C-alpha cells in the first residue's frame, strides 16, 4: 500500500524472483512492478505437469523469501494460485434505489453471498469484484 | 519415495520451527532441497585478459549467471565457488569511540538513511471532486554506491561539525563471506557446482544447462570465458 | 491546452526531430505546458535532445520557463549533464542563477551528481558560486559532503 | 464498531480535557482500497467472478449457482438486484443441442437415402442401429481417457459423421448388391458381401489411424486442441 | 486516456460510452459494465474498461444487430472523443491462444544497463520495425511510459538538528499519503482490516505536504517544509522483468500475406543491431509456435509413410498403394474453394474437416481399388475390364454416403445464430471439400489404378 | 576434533552498574567479530 | 494463544474455512475451536 514500482521491484519482485529456484518443469518466469503497489510473478510449466505440484513448490520456496520481505508486504500476504483465466460467469450486484454504495454492496457480498456462492456443487474458485468493508480512519493534519 | 511430496512433507514441519528460529538465521534464508549429494558438475568462469579479480568474477557469476542455473529444471542445489558482492562497512573502533558511537549507532543509521520508502501519490484514490495532477510521490530510495554509503550522517556535533560514516569506516563492494576461493590450472577462477535433483536425467539437464550458459556468453564483458574442469555426463554419452 | 501543444509536448520528449519540425511549420504551442508545468524546453533539456531544444529557442520559446516547484530548463539539463544543451541555453538568455521553490541553483545540481565541465561553464556566465539553498548549502558544502576531490578544487575559488 | 474507534483516547490535556480518535479524524465503513469504481448502466455495483471446479458439469453448477442466489432473494436488503452480465452455459447449451440436431438430422437423412436406392424398410434399420451403437461407444471411451463433452469433442463427432455413417451404408448395401447379381439367401449372400470388404476394413482404420492419430503428438497449447479432434475421431472410426 | 489523467477524468469518457450503448443501441445493449481503474495493459486512474452485455440473438435480428457490426460502428462513434483512444472489439473463442498472425517479443537487460538504457533500444527497435511496414504491423510496446513523479528529498542534517526521527517522517508521510494497515477488528463476527490515511482535501496537491507536521524530541511541531525538498522527474509506473533480468514485452503481428515465421526471423535480424548488453527471447504463443513448427514436418512424415505401408501390407504391392494415396488433392481444392469463396479461414475446424474429408475420399479409393485387384486376381479380368467392373459396383454406395452427408452438413453452413463460426468452419469446408471429392474421385480413382498398373508390371 | 575458542563472561552487575545494554554488548561484540546483514541495496539494479 | 472458541474461530476457521471450497474428491469439511486458542478442520476425500 502507497509503493511505487521502483519500490515494489527493489524490496518484493527481486528478492520472490531470486528465491524461485529448485523447482522442477518451469519453462519461463515473467513479473510486473507497478505503482498502485501491486505485483505480479506468473511462473510458466512445461504442458503436463502437475499444476498443484507446481504450485505447492512456488509456495514452499516464497514462504522460505517471507523473512526477507518488508513487514507491510509480510503483513497484508503474498497470494499463489493457479493461472486459469477462464470464468463460466459473472454474477453482477447493483443497488437501483441508490440507498447503497459499491462499498456497501462488496460488503454485503462478501458477508452473506460469497462463501454460500463457493460452497455450491461445482463451484472452483469465487472473485469478489470489490472487498469487504475497512474501519477507515480519515486524518485531518489541522487536527493533529 | 516420490521426492517432490517428502520434501513437501519435510518443509510442512520446518515452517512451524521457522518462527522459533533467531531472526538472523531466518534473514540468511533457509532452503529445503532434493538433490545427489555428489556434483554432476563444475562450471568454471574465468578471465582471459587479467581484467576481473577472483572477486570480480565470482560477483558477476553469482548476479549475472547463477540464479538462472538454479531455476533451470533437473538442477536440484547449485553451489557459487565464491561470494556475490555486499554493501561492506569494515568499521574502525578507535574513530567509532572518538566520536561516542557504536556498532549500534552505524547500524541504525543505515536502516534508517538506506531506505525504500512508500510515500503514496499526489491527487490519490478517493480523490477530491476536479483533481487534475494524479502522481507517484518519490522518498528515500536503496544506495547504490560506496559513495553514497560513506556520506550516511550518523551525528552532529555541538560546534555543528557533521560525523559520516566514512569517518569512523572503510566503504568498499565485497564478498558476502570471504570463506570460497577457486583457481582454474592455477589462474583466478570462480564457478557453480551444480547436484542433480533427486530422479532427474544427467544428460537431459547437463544439455540444459549448456543451452542457459549459452544465452549469457553474448553478454559477457570482455575476458570473461566459461571452462569445463569437471563433469560426469561426457562419460555416459561416450561410455554408451 | 490545445492539440497540436499535446503532441509536440509528446515530440520534444521522444527526440523525434522531423516531427517537431512539422509542428514548428503548422504553429503548435512552444508554451504549451503540462499538469506539472513542463514545456517542451524543459522535456527536450530533460531527455537531452540538442537538435529540438535549438529548434524550440529560435521559434520563441521561454528559455526561462518555470514549472510548478520553480525548476527551469537550465535546472535539468545542468543536473543530468547536458553540456552542449546547457551551453545553449546560457547562450539564449537563460538565467544561470535561478533558484527553485528549494532555493536549489543549476550549479547546486550540476555539482551534486559531479558534473565538472558544466560547473566551469556556468561559474564562466556568473553562477553565484556563494549562492545558498533552503538549508544554507552552497555548490562547495554539496562537493565536500559528496567527497568529489576535483569539483571541491574548482570551486575553491 | 466505529463508535467504539471514536472513543480511542490518544492523549489527556493538563487542564483535563480528552482528545479522542473521532476529534482528529473521520471514522467510517469503506473499501480497502478506491481504484476501481465499477457502475451497471450508471448505477453503483460489484459482483462475483465464478470459475468452474476440476472434473464439474457447467449446466450443473450454473443451475446450482442460480438455485443458491435464489434462496439469497428474501434477505437482499431494499433495491439490491442480481444480474448476470456475462454466462457461457445459454452457449454451450445451443453447442450441444445443435450437435444432437446435426447427429439426428443425419441418422434421418441415412433413412431416407438409404429407402431411395434400396426401397425396403429392413435395409433402412441396420445403419439406424449400427450408427448410435458407434456414437455411444465413443463416449463411452472419451471417458475411460479422461474427456469431457466440450465444443471441440462435440464438433469432433459431426466431422466423424460421413466416417461412421458410410462403414453402415458400405456394409448394407454390398449384401444387396450381391444378393441382385448372384440370387443368394440373405446369409450366405452376408458371407460372400462381407468377404470381399472385411480386409479392406481393417486396412482402412490402419490408414485413418495413421492420418489422425500423429496429430495429437503435436506439443503445446495447439497439440491439446488436436487432441481433443485425434482421440474424439479415432474412437469412433475404431468402433465404426 | 493520456498518462497522468485522473479517476474523475476517465469516469466522464466512461459516461459518455454509457451514454452510447444505451441510447444508440437500445434495441441491442441490454447493459454496460463499466469498470473505472482497470486495463490488461496495465491498471491506473488513466485506464478503464466497458464490458457491453447485449439482448438475446432472438431480439437482434440481421449481420447488423451482431457484435461484429456494433463493434465497428461504436469504434468510429468513439473516434471523435478528445483526448482519449478509445475502441470496441469481440472476445476471442478462447484468451488461451491469441492470434496465429500475432507474435510475442522480450527485450531483455542483460548487463545491469538501467530502465532508461532499456527504452531507449526498444525506442530504437521499433523505429527500426516500423521501416518495414511490408512485413510487421502494429509493433508496440504492452507495457506504460514513464509519467511525471514527485520526488521529495529528507534533509538528515536539518531533521537530526531540530530532534526529528526519520521514522516519525517517513512514517507521517506514508500513512498520510499512501495509507496504513494498522491491524484487524470484528464486525458482525467477521474479522475486517484498520486503515489510517489523510482525507482526500489534505493529500491532493504539493501545498498540501507543508500542512503536515512532526513532533521534535523536544516536543515542538516541525512542518514538512522546514526538513524536506522536492522536484520533478520522468519514472516508470510499471516496471516488466523476465527470467530475473529486466524486460520490455513488445506486440505485432505478420502484415497481411506475411507468415508469422517470417515476421518473427526480421524482429531476431532488426534486435541483432541494438546497443551492446541488450539480449531478446520469444514468450507466450511465439514460444509455442517455435516449438510446435519444428514437430509438424516430423508427424506429416510418419503418418504419410505409415499410411503407405498399411496399403502396401493390404494389396499386397509396393507400387498399388500410389493409386489409393493420389487421391488427396481431389478433396482438398473442392474445401479451399468454399472457404475461400465465404471468406473463412485456414482454422482447426477446416484443417480436421480437410483430413476428415481426405479420410472419406481414400476410404472410396480403397474400395474400388481393391475391388478392380481382386477381379484381375481371381476372375483373372484385364486391368480397364476390372477396373470398370469395379467402379460400376462402387459408384451407388458412394453416392448414397455423399448425397446423405452433403445434406447433414447443408444446415451449418447456411446458419447465422449463436455458435454459426464453429458450425461455418466445420460445415463449408466439408461440403465443399465432399462435392469435388465424390465428382472427381469416381473419374480419376480408376485413372490413377490404371496409370501406376501400366507404369509399374 | 575440539580447538581452543575465547570464552568470554559479560559481567551483569557491572554491566548494571556502569548502565549499559546487554544489546549493545552483544551487538557491538557479535557485529564487529562475527559480521551483521543490516540490509538490502542496489547494485547496478540487482538487490545485494 | 489465550483467544477463547469465539474469538478463534471468527479470526481463524472461518477465514480458512471459507478458502477450502473446490478442492478434489472432498466428502466432508469438520472442525473445531476450543478455549486454549486451538483449531483442528479435518477434510476427508472419497476412498480411492
Ligand atoms: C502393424 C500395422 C500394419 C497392418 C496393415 C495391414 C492392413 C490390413 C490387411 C488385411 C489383410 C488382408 O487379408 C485378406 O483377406 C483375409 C482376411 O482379411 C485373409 O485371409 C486370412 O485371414 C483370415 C482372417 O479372417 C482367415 O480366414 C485365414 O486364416 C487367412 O486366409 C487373406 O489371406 C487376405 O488376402
Ligand atoms: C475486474 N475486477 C475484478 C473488478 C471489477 C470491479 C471492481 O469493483 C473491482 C474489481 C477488482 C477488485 C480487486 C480487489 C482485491 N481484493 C479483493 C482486496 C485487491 O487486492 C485490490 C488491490 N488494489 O489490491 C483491489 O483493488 C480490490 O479490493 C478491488 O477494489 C476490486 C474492485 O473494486
Ligand atoms: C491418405 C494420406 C493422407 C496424408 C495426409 C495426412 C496428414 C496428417 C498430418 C497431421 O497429423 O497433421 C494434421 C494437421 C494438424 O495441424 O492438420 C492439418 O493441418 C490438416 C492437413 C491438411 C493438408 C494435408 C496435406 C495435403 C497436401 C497435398
Ligand atoms: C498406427 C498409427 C499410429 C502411429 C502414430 C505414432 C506417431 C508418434 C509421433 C512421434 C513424434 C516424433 C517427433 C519427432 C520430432 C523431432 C524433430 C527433429
Ligand atoms: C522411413 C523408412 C521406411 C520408408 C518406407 C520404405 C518403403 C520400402 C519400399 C521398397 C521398394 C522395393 C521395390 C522392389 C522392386
Ligand atoms: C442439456 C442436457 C444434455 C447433456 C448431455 C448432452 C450430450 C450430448
Amino acid at each position: 500500500p502507497g509503493a511505487d514500482a521502483k519500490t515494489v521491484q527493489d524490496t518484493v519482485t527481486q528478492v520472490i524472483e531470486q528465491n524461485m529456484n529448485g523447482i522442477d518443469n518451469l519453462m519461463y518466469m515473467s513479473s510486473n512492478s507497478d505503482s498502485t503497489g501491486t505485483v505480479q510473478i506468473t511462473l510458466t510449466f512445461e504442458s503436463g505437469t502437475d499444476a498443484d505440484i507446481a504450485q505447492v513448490q512456488v509456495q514452499n520456496k516464497l514462504q522460505l523469501a517471507m523473512p526477507l520481505l518488508p513487514q507491510e508486504v509480510q503483513q497484508q500476504g503474498v497470494s499463489v494460485e493457479k493461472s486459469s483465466s477462464s470464468f463460466l460467469m459473472v454474477v453482477g450486484v447493483i443497488n437501483t434505489d441508490g440507498t447503497m454504495t459499491q462499498e456497501d454492496i462488496s460488503d454485503y457480498v462478501a458477508a452473506n453471498m460469497k462463501d454460500a456462492i463457493s460452497r455450491t456443487s461445482g463451484v472452483g474458485d469465487v472473485q469478489l469484484f470489490g472487498s469487504q468493508y475497512a474501519m477507515r480512519i480519515w486524518m485531518n493534519p489541522n487536527e493533529l | 519415495t516420490d521426492a517432490d511430496i517428502a520434501q513437501v512433507q519435510v518443509q510442512n514441519k520446518l515452517q512451524l520451527a521457522m518462527p522459533l528460529l533467531p531472526q538472523e538465521v531466518q534473514q540468511q534464508g533457509v532452503s529445503v532441497e532434493k538433490s545427489s549429494s555428489s556434483f554432476l558438475m563444475v562450471v568454471g568462469v574465468i578471465n582471459t585478459d587479467g581484467t576481473m579479480t577472483q572477486e570480480d568474477i565470482s560477483d558477476y557469476v553469482a548476479a549475472n549467471m547463477k540464479d538462472a542455473i538454479s531455476r533451470t529444471s533437473g538442477v536440484g542445489d547449485v553451489q557459487l565457488f565464491g561470494s556475490q558482492y555486499a554493501m561492506r562497512i569494515w568499521m574502525n573502533p578507535n574513530e567509532l569511540n572518538k566520536f561516542q558511537l557504536t556498532p549500534v549507532d552505524v547500524i541504525t543509521a543505515i536502516k534508517a538513511q538506506n531506505a525504500q520508502v512508500a510515500a503514496g501519490q499526489l491527487g490519490g484514490t478517493p480523490p477530491v471532486k476536479g483533481q487534475q495532477l494524479n502522481a507517484s510521490i518519490i522518498a528515500q530510495t536503496r544506495l547504490t554506491s560506496t559513495e553514497e554509503f560513506g556520506k550516511i550522517l550518523l551525528k552532529v556535533n555541538q560546534d555543528g561539525s557533521r560525523v559520516l560514516l566514512r569517518d569512523v569506516a572503510k566503504i568498499e563492494l565485497g564478498g558476502e563471506n570471504y570463506d570460497i576461493i577457486a583457481e582454474f590450472n592455477g589462474q583466478p577462477a570462480s564457478g557453480l557446482g551444480i547436484k542433480l535433483a533427486t530422479g532427474a536425467n544427467a544428460l537431459d539437464t547437463a544439455a540444459a544447462i549448456r543451452a542457459e550458459l549459452a544465452k549469457m556468453e553474448p553478454f559477457f564483458p570482455s575476458g570473461l570465458k566459461i571452462v569445463y574442469p569437471y563433469d560426469t555426463t561426457p562419460f555416459v554419452k561416450i561410455s554408451i | 491546452g490545445s492539440d497540436l501543444g499535446k503532441k509536440l509536448l509528446e515530440a520534444a520528449r521522444a527526440g523525434r526531430d522531423d516531427e517537431v519540425r512539422i509542428l514548428m511549420a503548422n504553429g503548435a504551442d512552444v508554451n504549451a505546458a503540462d499538469v506539472v508545468g513542463w514545456t517542451p524546453l524543459h522535456l527536450a533539456a530533460y531527455w537531452g535532445h540538442l537538435e529540438i531544444v535549438e529548434v524550440l529557442l529560435k521559434n520563441g520559446a521561454d528559455v526561462n520557463a518555470y514549472d510548478t516547484l520553480g525548476s527551469t530548463p537550465l535546472h535539468l539539463a545542468a543536473h543530468f549533464g547536458h553540456l552542449e544543451i546547457v551551453e545553449v541555453l546560457l547562450k539564449n538568455g537563460a538565467d544561470v542563477n535561478a533558484k527553485d521553490d528549494n532555493g536549489i541553483t543549476p550549479l547546486h545540481l550540476a555539482a551534486n551528481r559531479g558534473h565538472l565541465e558544466i560547473v566551469e561553464v556556468l561559474l564562466k556566465y556568473g553562477a553565484d558560486v556563494n549562492a545558498q539553498d533552503k538549508f544554507g548549502k552552497t555548490a562547495f558544502d554539496i562537493s565536500i559532503n559528496n567527497g568529489n576531490e576535483d569539483l571541491a578544487e574548482i570551486l575553491q575559488k | 464498531s466505529t463508535e467504539e474507534f471514536g472513543k480511542i483516547l490518544l492523549k489527556v490535556n493538563q487542564d483535563g480535557s480528552r482528545v479522542l480518535l473521532r476529534d482528529v479524524a473521520k471514522i467510517e465503513l469503506g473499501g480497502e482500497n478506491y481504484d476501481i469504481i465499477a457502475e451497471f448502466n450508471g448505477q453503483p455495483a460489484s459482483g462475483l467472478g465464478i470459475k468452474l471446479a476440476t472434473g464439474a458439469n457447467a449446466l450443473d453448477t450454473a443451475a446450482a449457482i442460480r438455485a443458491e442466489l435464489a434462496k439469497m432473494e428474501p434477505f437482499f436488503p431494499s433495491g439490491l438486484k442480481i444480474v448476470y452480465p456475462y454466462d457461457t452455459t445459454p452457449f454451450v447449451k445451443i453447442s450441444i443441442h445443435e450437435v444432437v440436431k446435426t447427429l439426428v438430422e443425419a441418422i434421418i437423412l441415412v433413412f431416407l437415402v438409404m429407402y431411395l436406392f434400396l426401397q425396403n424398410f429392413r435395409a433402412t434399420l441396420i445403419p439406424t442401429i449400427a450408427v448410435p451403437v458407434v456414437l455411444l461407444g465413443t463416449f463411452a471411451v472419451l471417458a475411460a481417457f479422461g474427456f469431457s463433452i466440450n465444443t471441440l469433442t462435440m464438433f469432433g463427432m459431426v466431422l466423424a459423421i460421413g466416417l461412421l455413417v458410410d462403414d453402415a451404408i458400405v456394409v448394407v448395401e454390398n449384401v444387396e448388391r450381391v444378393m441382385a447379381e448372384e440370387g443368394l439367401p440373405p446369409k450366405e449372400a452376408t458371407r460372400k458381401s462381407m468377404g470381399q470388404i472385411q480386409g479392406a476394413l481393417v486396412g482402412i482404420a490402419m490408414v485413418l489411424s495413421a492420418v489422425f492419430v500423429p496429430m495429437a503428438f503435436f506439443g503445446g497449447s495447439t497439440g491439446a486442441i488436436y487432441r481433443q479432434f485425434s482421440i474424439t475421431i479415432v474412437s469412433a472410426m475404431a468402433l465404426s | 486516456l493520456p498518462a497522468g489523467a485522473t479517476q474523475e477524468r476517465t469516469q466522464k469518457v466512461l459516461n459518455e460510452v454509457t451514454h452510447y450503448y444505451l441510447t444508440k443501441e437500445k434495441n441491442n445493449v441490454e447493459s454496460v459494465f463499466a469498470v473505472n481503474g482497470f486495463g490488461f495493459a496495465g491498471r491506473g486512474q488513466n485506464t478503464g474498461i466497458a464490458f457491453v452485455s447485449l439482448k438475446d440473438w432472438a431480439d437482434r435480428p440481421g449481420e447488423e444487430n451482431k457484435v461484429e457490426a456494433i463493434t465497428m460502428r461504436a469504434t468510429r462513434a468513439f473516434s471523435q472523443i478528445k483526448d482519449a483512444m478509445v475502441f470496441a472489439f469481440n472476445l476471442p473463442a478462447t484468451v488461451e491462444l491469441g492470434t496465429a498472425t500475432g507474435f510475442d517479443f522480450e527485450l531483455i537487460d542483460q548487463a545491469g544497463l538501467g530502465h532508461e538504457k532499456l527504452t531507449q533500444a526498444r525506442n530504437q527497435l521499433l523505429a527500426e520495425a516500423a521501416k518495414h511496414p511490408d512485413m510487421l504491423t502494429s509493433v508496440r510496446p504492452n507495457g506504460l511510459e514513464d509519467t511525471p513523479q514527485f520526488k521529495i528529498d529528507i534533509d538528515q542534517e536539518k531533521a537530526q538538528a531540530l530532534g526529528v526521527s526519520i521514522n516519525d517522517i517517513n512514517t507521517t508521510l506514508g500513512a498520510a499519503w499512501g495509507g496504513s494497515y494498522v491491524n484487524d477488528f470484528i464486525d458482525r463476527g467477521r474479522v475486517k482490516k484498520v486503515y489510517v490515511m489523510s482525507e482526500a482535501k489534505y493529500r491532493m496537491l504539493p501545498d498540501d505536504i507543508g500542512d503536515w507536521y512532526v513532533r521534535a524530541a523536544d516536543g515542538q511541531m516541525v512542518p514538512f517544509s522546514a526538513f524536506s525538498s522536492s522536484r520533478w522527474e520522468y519514472g516508470s509506473p510499471r516496471l516488466e522483468r523476465y527470467n530475473g533480468l529486466p524486460s520490455m514485452e513488445i506486440l505485432g503481428q505478420a502484415a497481411p500475406g506475411k507468415s508469422t515465421g517470417e515476421a518473427m526471423e526480421l524482429m531476431e535480424q532488426l534486435a541483432s543491431k541494438l546497443p551492446t548488453g541488450v539480449g531478446y527471447d520469444w514468450t507466450g504463443m511465439s514460444y509455442q509456435e517455435r516449438l510446435s513448427g519444428n514437430q509438424a514436418p516430423s508427424l506429416y512424415a510418419i503418418s504419410l509413410i505409415v499410411v503407405f505401408l498399411c496399403l502396401a501390407a493390404l494389396y499386397e504391392s509396393w507400387s498399388i498403394p500410389f493409386s489409393v494415396m493420389l487421391v488427396v488433392p481431389l478433396g482438398v481444392i473442392g474445401a479451399l474453394l468454399a472457404a475461400t469463396f465465404r471468406g473463412l479461414t485456414n482454422d482447426v475446424y477446416f484443417q480436421v474437416g480437410l483430413l476428415t474429408t481426405i479420410g472419406l475420399s481414400a476410404k472410396n479409393a480403397i474400395l474400388i481399388v481393391e475391388f478392380a485387384k481382386d477381379l484381375m486376381d481371381k476372375e483373372g479380368k484385364g486391368l480397364i475390364e476390372a477396373t470398370l467392373d469395379a467402379v460400376r459396383m462402387r459408384l451407388r454406395p458412394i453416392l448414397m454416403t455423399s448425397l446423405a452427408f452433403i445434406l447433414g452438413v447443408m444446415p451449418l453452413v447456411i446458419s447465422t445464430g449463436a455458435g454459426s463460426g464453429a458450425q461455418n468452419a466445420v460445415g463449408t469446408g466439408v461440403m465443399g471439400g465432399m462435392v469435388t471429392a465424390t465428382v472427381l474421385a469416381i473419374f480419376f480413382v480408376p485413372v490413377f489404378f490404371v496409370v501406376v498398373r501400366r507404369r509399374f508390371s
